[PDB]
RNA sequence: UCCACACAAUCCAUAGCAGGCUAGGGUGCAC
RNA sequence: GCCCUGAAAAUGGAUGGCGCUCAAGCGUGUUACCUAUACUCUACCGUCAGGGUGCCCUGACGAGUAGGCAGGCGUGGAGGUCGUGACGAAGCCAGACGUAAGGUCGGGUCGAACGGCCUCUAGUGCAGAUCUUGGUGGUAGUAGCAAAUA
RNA sequence: AGAACUGGCGAUGCGGGAUGAACCGAACGUAGAGUUAAGGUGCCGGAAUACACGCUCAUCAGACACCACAAAAGGUGUUAG
């Protein structure tokens, strides 16, 4: 002000614009690589089966997974592999969210979720091949060769997604 | 506000200009003078001599003579030096003097409290009795 | 490189706002003929500012 | 040397400036001449050119060439300013195109790319380096700058 | 323990001696209070005797320069030794004088070892002896001090402070 | 051998300075490196103006006066640790553990069976051919310097003769024990190996 | 013929991690822009990762310390690569480009 | 006194990720 | 061209070294790489252009002894102004910055005094001068304490 | 030794050249990223055991300038012209 040497006064919230250009990636990036995003399941392995949704990229292959457990639970991962492909549900990440923290439901409706999918990858894979899917699921890396096929489809299996990476979460602070 | 002060321990030289051929001799001060003479490496100005003292080190206005808390200190003397404090709150940090005793630092202390300028004052205050 | 350039910078400006005032009228005054000379047209008090800085040799008796 | 460096404002390594077609700055540039690399560059690179590497005027510091400054400013008062008439201006080197050819003052172009942009600093297009006149090796050299 | 350098022990605890102001080479001593370090009282006492009857060296594991070498090393083999008799004399008074304080304290015969010796040399003292040519050198003298404090917890406070890293995450 | 942790080199008609270039900066790489068949190796040029030189470096090894070093290195083992010395920054602590990481060892030492290998075209077979101002075994010049060497060829010719009778029923076994394809087969899997990589 | 052999060659550092309890060593994570084709990483690894430091830009301690990594273990087996530190490398100087 | 050894500081089910149970030749072992 | 021949020197071998010889030689062309504080760019400090409201912004230039000039830091004391003190000055470790001269506080010592600001003045800032004086280490547990033999 | 004309050193860092006031590149506030000069790419030592070819076999020889030597005579049926 006035006189005197001067000290502040705060500010913000502003800019500013972009917008054909905001969008460039936001589908895409899948593109270069093929796939659809996450969720992704356990083919193989086991012919029945499974599901998971793909927090994190520690890098690519050293991957999070996770699901349910704030007392005893249920397990969880930090892997460089061992078992996973693609379905076709697709978010608008591709693969972060995370810990290893979920609950209410979530064990359960993952697994009633997964039997779609799989019920839909099992003639596909008898179409192709099973004892063979393993060694694909094995990789992890991945991705680019084959990005197919149908399996039908959504918008259940994206609600579960969008909750277990909200759920992912915590705050509420604890002890143990 | 800013995470300027990130560039100010970032920027350096934090080198510490010292005397040198200090830590030879005890007696060579550890503060800094010019060196002289030609034949000295570090009038030459290289890289690993040490760099010398110039402005173009200096850091940027606003952060200059600030904390690495970024809030900015004045030496307070008493009760009535606070009162100056008060309006900046959340800009100044108090940094309490030492010549100060320990029954004034008490009033001081814990008016200070009260006005939410608390950096300094309650560490000092820690120290001095507790 | 260098020159012109060097000798540009190796120079110097330009007046200069006089050396101490003993009087504060004349520190203010100095002052207020550089306040009317941006605010409007006048250019003989923007010179007058600079003699006015100036100490025994720029100062005239008339 | 230098004081004729100075006259072509030729201020520092990686300086440029445009000269005319003529004999006399041609013999000027004989002195100068161990000193430069020199050409015609065509008429694209030099639209390159100065995008990358033009600056404003005096009366204002140095604002760029850049696409808001040229079209609103430049004084000019031979012709017209904006980007693509002051360029052709130039280039065609007609009235007052040397007055065109007083820019604000020199471009300051980037190191050579790559050192394609430097053949040897010892030898002539004629030893089989750098130095003098070439028009091809100019247009590459130039894209080089960038 | 006197007006002191550093205990770091305990009164109840511990004996004390101190010797105040000797002229005796102040290398010598520091040699010997080196070698003497952790041990009793009795094993030192006979040390001692030992040494200024030539039968047990002194350890000059510093202190050099024509000293006598490897007479027996005794304590390890190491070629410098000595058997400085008349520092070992002061010593001998010393331990002797905490034995005592040790004693009076009613602490045991078989009560424990050395925790902690010192030798300073506190000033040197000022002397001149002329020589030739019309020129002066100096012949002086260190007063040395030695501290001694002798400690009932070697052995124990060993095993029961026993005593030092631990931990982790709160 | 190209790994991390192996390593062993078969010195046979390898070029000595060549060897030496590969096995600096694997050392520096951090590797432990075992150098076999050391008399074998052989450096090009004649002989005669080859021995002039280390001639000089056995009349430098007469003197300092004192004792403790300098040194001229009789024998191909030693020949060879000589010429790592230089090779590699011998200033320097990291220099000098590199070379702390070098053994090597004339004929074969104690055994090791597993094959020691030939380094990308180290060989002088190629290397010479154009030609050959001679061309000098280790073995060669060490025989004129003295002996750590009598002793090293007279076990490389013992250590040649015992595995060289081991080779010969190696081989033999090996051929029996594969001709599978001596084709046994076709069987549709074939087809497969011809598809599979193939696609 | 080959094998890799060939300077393409850029790279990031991701993050040097100069981790124990006392137990870990160290270890350092790389990902190369494009390059090693799926199978240039597999058949090979180890394929040893120069990089040159060198003055950038003002004064870097401009050395003779000419850096070599090593691929451990891709972690990312198309992109992403497992590489650890030994040496020295100069300071904190992840980032920094891959190269040879 | 010290040798050898524990402990910790330095082709199938399919949970639900992962495993890893159990119905029905290749290679590690005190050799 | 090459090359040998001409071609001999003193403490020990080198072209910087190892020392390769269809080259790791040398010459002819040629491809790709590497590489400075350079050059470009990002951020920002001074000067000068200048602009604008004790303050903010644009762009250019910007190593430095002798040396000129200009701004600033610190000292003992005076006066006035703002105060500070029975745990002050002072000390040593540290803690925060100011490129920087210095700066501020804390440990835990200490047991009476001390800052700031303005204005001034001066027994006013040191590594050194075969500099002064005092103190202290290595030299050392070293030379000497030996020619009437008592 | 003593002039002229000029650049540098003095008073000019940094990069190259084994080291090395005045040789080359380069004129330097700070810090970073990029890319380059000079000059270099078997190892030490970035970076090629590069590509087309030709000579040389003496260890010539790894050298702009430099306390880098080598001549007259040059043989010569060495190779080439």
């Amino acid at each position: 002000m006035s006189a005197q040497k001067a000290p502040k006064w705060y500010p913000s919230e502003d800019v500013a614009a972009l917008k054909k250009t905001r969008k460039a990636a936001r589908p895409q990036k899948l593109r270069a690589s093929l796939v659809p995003g996450t969720v992704l399941i356990l083919l193989a392995g086991r012919f029945r089966g499974k599901r998971v949704v793909y927090l994190k990229h520690l890098e690519d292959n050293t991957l999070l997974i996770s699901g349910p457990f704030k007392v005893n639970g249920v397990p969880l991962r930090r892997v460089n592999a061992r078992y996973v492909i693609a379905t076709s549900t697709k978010v608008s990440v591709e693969g972060v969210n995370v810990e290893k923290f979920n609950v209410e439901y979530f064990a359960k409706e993952k697994l009633t979720k997964k039997e779609k999918k799989e019920a839909n990858l099992f003639p596909e894979q008898q179409n192709k091949e099973i004892k063979a899917e393993r060694v694909e699921d094995q990789k992890v890396v991945d991705k680019a060769l084959i990005a197919e096929i149908k399996k039908t489809p959504l918008l259940k299996q994206y609600l579960s997604a969008s909750f277990s990476l909200k759920n992912g979460d915590k705050p509420h602070m604890l002890k143990f | 506000m800013a995470s300027l002060p990130h560039p100010k321990i970032v920027k350096k030289h934090t080198k510490k200009f010292k005397r040198h051929h200090s830590d030879r001799y005890h007696r060579v001060a550890e503060n800094w003078r010019k060196q002289k003479g030609i034949d000295s490496v570090v009038r030459r100005r290289f890289r690993g001599n040490i760099s010398q003292p110039k402005i173009g080190y200096g850091s940027n206005k606003k952060t200059k003579f600030l904390s690495p808390s970024g809030h900015k200190t004045f030496l307070v003397a008493n009760v009535k030096d606070l009162e100056t404090l008060t309006m900046h709150t959340k800009t100044y940090a108090a940094e309490i003097a030492h010549n100060i005793s320990a029954k004034n630092r008490v009033v001081i202390l814990a008016r200070a409290k009260a006005l939410g300028i608390k950096v300094t004052n309650p560490k000092g205050r820690l120290a001095l009795e507790a | 490189m260098g020159i012109d350039h060097t000798s540009k910078q190796h120079k110097r400006s330009g007046h200069r706002t006089a050396p101490k005032s003993d009087n504060v009228y004349l520190k203010l005054l100095v002052k207020l003929y550089t306040f009317l000379a941006r605010r409007t047209d006048a250019p003989f008090n923007k010179v007058v500012l600079k003699a006015l800085f100036l100490s025994k040799i720029n100062r005239p008796p008339v | 040397p230098r004081k004729v460096l100075q006259l072509l404002r030729l201020t520092r390594i990686n300086s440029g400036t445009f000269v005319k077609v003529t004999k006399a700055t041609l013999e000027l540039l004989k002195l100068i001449e161990p000193y430069v690399a020199y050409g015609y560059p065509s008429y694209s690179t030099i639209r390159q050119l100065v995008y990358k590497r033009g600056f404003g005027k005096i009366n204002k510091q140095r604002v760029p060439l850049s696409d808001n400054a040229i079209i609103e400013a430049n004084l000019g008062k031979y012709g017209i300013l904006s980007i693509d008439d002051l360029i052709h201006e130039i280039i065609t080197v007609g009235p007052h195109f040397k007055q065109a050819n007083n820019f604000l003052w020199p471009f300051k172009l980037s190191n050579p790319s790559g050192g394609w942009g430097v053949p040897r600093k010892f030898k002539h297009f004629i030893q089989g380096g750098s130095f003098g006149n070439r028009e091809e090796f100019i247009n590459k050299l130039v894209k080089s700058m960038n | 323990m006197a007006r002191y350098g550093a205990t770091s022990t305990n009164p109840a605890k511990s004996a004390s001696a101190r010797g105040s102001y000797l002229r005796v080479s102040f290398k010598n001593t520091r040699e010997t209070a080196q070698a003497i370090n952790g041990w009793e009282l009795t094993k030192a006492q006979k040390y001692l005797e030992q040494v200024l009857d030539h039968q047990r060296a002194i350890p000059f594991r510093r202190f050099n320069s024509s000293i006598g070498r490897t007479a027996q090393g005794k304590e390890f083999g190491v070629t410098k030794a000595r058997w400085p008799a008349k520092s070992v004399k002061f010593v001998q008074g010393l331990l002797q004088n905490a034995a005592a304080n040790a004693e009076a304290k009613g602490l045991d015969a078989t009560k424990l070892y050395v925790s902690h010796i010192q030798v300073n040399q506190a000033p040197k003292q000022r002397r001149r002896t002329y020589r030739a040519h019309g020129r002066i050198n100096k012949y002086e003298s260190s007063p040395s001090h030695i501290e001694l404090v002798v400690t009932e917890k070697e052995e124990a406070v060993a095993k029961a402070a026993e005593k030092k890293v631990v931990r982790l995450t709160s | 051998m190209s790994v991390e942790p192996v390593v062993v080199i078969d010195g046979k008609g390898h070029l000595v300075g060549r060897l030496a270039s590969v096995v600096a900066k694997q050392l520096l790489n951090g590797q432990k490196i075992v150098v076999v068949r050391a008399e074998e190796l052989n450096i090009s040029g004649e002989f005669f103006r080859n021995k002039l030189k280390y001639h000089d470096f056995l009349r430098k090894a007469t003197a300092f006066n004192k004792t403790r070093g300098p040194f001229h290195f009789r024998a191909p083992s030693r020949i060879f640790y000589k010429a790592l010395r230089g090779m590699v920054s011998h200033k320097t602590a990291r220099g000098k553990a590199a070379l702390e990481r070098l053994k090597v060892f004339e004929g074969i030492p104690p055994p090791y069976d597993k094959k020691k290998r030939v380094v990308v075209p180290q060989a002088l077979r190629v290397l010479r051919l154009k030609p050959g101002r001679k061309y000098t075994t280790l073995g060669k010049l060490s025989t004129s310097v003295g002996w750590k060497y009598e002793d090293v060829v007279a076990k490389l010719e013992a250590k040649r003769k015992v595995s060289s009778a081991e080779y010969y029923a190696k081989k033999r076994a090996f051929t029996k024990k594969v001709a599978s394809a001596n084709a046994t087969a076709a069987e549709s899997d074939v087809a497969k190996q011809l598809a599979a990589l193939g696609y | 013929m080959a094998e890799s052999h060939r300077l393409y060659v850029k790279g990031k550092h991701l993050s040097y991690q100069r981790s124990k309890r006392v137990n870990n060593p160290n270890v350092s994570l790389i990902k190369i822009e494009g390059v090693a084709t799926p199978q240039d990483a597999q058949f090979y690894l180890g394929k040893r990762i120069a990089y040159v430091y060198r003055a950038s830009k003002e004064v870097r301690g401009s050395k003779i310390r000419v850096m070599w990594g090593k691929v451990t273990r891709t972690h990312g087996n198309s992109g992403v690569v497992r590489a650890t530190f030994r040496n020295n490398l100069p300071a904190k100087t992840f980032g920094a480009s891959v190269r040879i």
